[PDB]
């Protein structure tokens, strides 16, 4: 159970309380790495290999679910074996900072974040497909019930085993932190773990980021199917006329959400706005449609180019902010947009200013 | 608990932005940043009535003529400004600003404001005026411009010295509150 309960009371005989508590945390790292590698091998053997052999879906669809499982397994296997190689020279594990850098620093860091990114990016979309595939096919629902009842899964479903990589990458930083808690402060060891810890959070951010980006690409795809830009073919507003056949897919989404638009005195319109790299598109909803319209008071353009806007705070309203369209060829305009809370106003403002700067 | 909107207009660098910041923040900014569009708030009490004052700052520069009409829409009082150190600044009152204001803001009361009162008796300022055969501005013609343009009233101030600044915004508020 404990590190203390293993090894021996003979072997802890001559050790400080700090050193023991330190061994207890290091052990936890080693043991849970062994569990995570095995969880990955369960994915490989019970799901990936059986699906491959039995042709349950097309190859490209299967590669999307497990893009690089063998390579991911190789990462945690090589690390796990280096841990085991360390345990060979006595149950009291000494300097451990060199082990941690070998996985979270330099090339290693590059290798790990690339693979983990690729493995987790699309995963939420793939899982949903799997859920829908089960309602569609009897033959696939039979396989999923067979595979999830396998002993090796130990009563776990696919969704629980596959999310384990994220869980693991989200745990690394807390696990290092406890080791650092119980290390002599101001030693070479201490600084190096800190360096290792810092990079874990970087990798965390990097992978969450790629998940965030892929999820966004997928949301845009969805939004493109529901886009009605029909009114933009009748033109009149020269700026709006540019976007008669918009296509969101060619751009990345930065942010999105509901804003109320103060078009006039005692005239409001609820929108759902998208912030993209180069554009701010204001979208109105009918039922399941996403409308692009002009909107009268001379008209407003539903799509604004970020390289021709100004961002300013409404001083009387900490919920509201101005976007001023400075596009030439047409009269300039004031969009007054209201956020849900003050904190939400600040979040929009912040992301807006950043995107305008990068556009300009 | 009443709200009123004020727009300040006048020539480039005649002291429009500084006059608002001194009144609203109570500090004077030292670096000059040419305004494109800016929004401020201030609270004031006048004649036993509480008022929120939205300050709409505009560009005096020519390049931004096209942006300026976007601040005019629902204006309760206009601060029309000129510099005392710039004499070309007042001839632009009846030739550019009044026409502009009366067009976008008809029957909306106008306050005529003389800015940079501190530079009247500054020797360095008067000497450079002479080079253009020109001298600083007195209060009589200020009064006249104001009578000529059908202004509500007339005021002199200094943003640097803080002199007479609040006295400006009192009249502006009385103007908005009146009718
Ligand atoms: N001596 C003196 N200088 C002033 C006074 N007010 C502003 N200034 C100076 O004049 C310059 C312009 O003032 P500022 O308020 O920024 O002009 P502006 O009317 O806003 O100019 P713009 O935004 O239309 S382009 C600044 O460098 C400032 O130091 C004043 O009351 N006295
Ligand atoms: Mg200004």
């Amino acid at each position: 159970q404990n590190w203390q309960h293993t090894v021996g009371k003979d072997v802890v005989a001559g050790l400080t309380q700090r050193e023991i508590d330190r061994q207890e945390v290091i052990n936890e790292l080693f043991v849970t790495e062994a569990s995570h590698l095995r969880t990955l091998r369960v994915l490989d053997l019970i799901f990936y290999q059986r699906m491959k052999k039995e042709n349950l879906m097309p190859r490209e669809e299967l590669a999307r679910l497990f893009p690089n499982l063998p390579e991911l397994i190789e990462i945690h296997n090589s690390w796990c074996e280096a841990m085991k190689k360390l345990r060979e020279e006595g149950p009291i594990i000494k300097e451990i900072s060199d082990l941690m850098l070998a996985r979270f620093d330099g090339p290693a860091r590059e290798e790990l974040q690339q693979v983990a990114a690729q493995f987790c990016s699309y995963q939420s979309i793939a899982l949903e497909l799997i859920k829908t595939k089960q309602r569609k096919e009897s033959r696939f629902q039979l396989f999923m019930q067979e595979a999830e009842s396998h002993p090796q899964c130990r009563r776990l479903q696919l969704r629980d085993l596959i999310i384990s990589e994220m869980q693991r990458l989200t745990k690394y930083p807390l696990l290092l932190e406890s080791i650092i808690k119980h290390t002599e402060g101001g030693t070479s060891e201490h600084e190096k773990l800190c360096r290792a810890r810092d990079q874990c959070r970087e990798i965390l951010k990097y992978v969450n980021e790629a998940v965030k980006q892929t999820e966004n690409r997928h949301r845009l795809e969805g939004y493109q199917k529901r886009l009605d830009a029909t009114a933009l073919e009748r033109a009149s507003n020269p700026l709006a006329a540019e976007f008669k056949s918009l296509d969101l897919t060619t751009r990345k989404m930065i942010h999105e959400g509901p804003l109320t638009w103060r078009i006039s005195k005692d005239k409001t319109l609820d929108l759902h706005v998208l912030l993209l790299e180069d554009l701010l598109v204001l979208l109105q909803k009918q039922d399941e449609k996403l409308l692009l319209k002009c909107h009268s008071k001379q008209t407003f353009s539903p799509v604004l180019k970020l390289n021709a806007v100004l961002i300013r705070s409404v001083a009387t309203d900490k919920r509201a902010f101005f976007i001023i369209c400075t596009s030439k060829l047409g009269p300039p305009q004031i969009y007054e947009l209201v956020a849900l809370t003050s904190s939400d106003k600040n979040t929009w403002m912040e992301l807006l200013e950043e995107a305008v700067r990068n556009a300009t | 608990a009443i709200r009123k909107k004020l727009v300040i207009v006048g020539d480039g660098a005649c002291g429009k932005t500084c006059l608002l910041i001194v009144f609203s923040k109570d500090q004077f900014p030292e670096v000059y940043v040419p305004t494109v569009f800016e929004n401020y708030v201030a609270d004031i009490e006048v004649d036993g009535k509480q008022v929120e004052l939205a300050l709409w700052d505009t560009a005096g520069q020519e390049d931004y003529d096209r942006l300026r009409p976007l601040s005019y829409p629902d204006t309760d009082v206009i601060l029309m400004c000129f510099s005392i150190d710039s004499p070309d600044s007042l001839e632009n009152i009846p030739e550019k600003w009044t026409p502009e204001v009366k067009h976008f803001c008809p029957n909306v009361p106008i306050i005529l404001v003389g800015n940079k009162k501190d530079l009247r008796n500054d020797e360095h300022t008067r000497r450079e005026l002479a080079k253009m055969k020109q001298e600083p501005v007195k209060p009589e013609e200020g009064r006249d411009m104001a009578n000529r343009i059908g202004a509500f009233g007339y005021m002199e101030c200094s943003a640097k010295t803080k002199d007479g600044v609040r006295e400006v915004f009192e009249m502006a508020t009385r103007a908005a509150l009146q009718a």
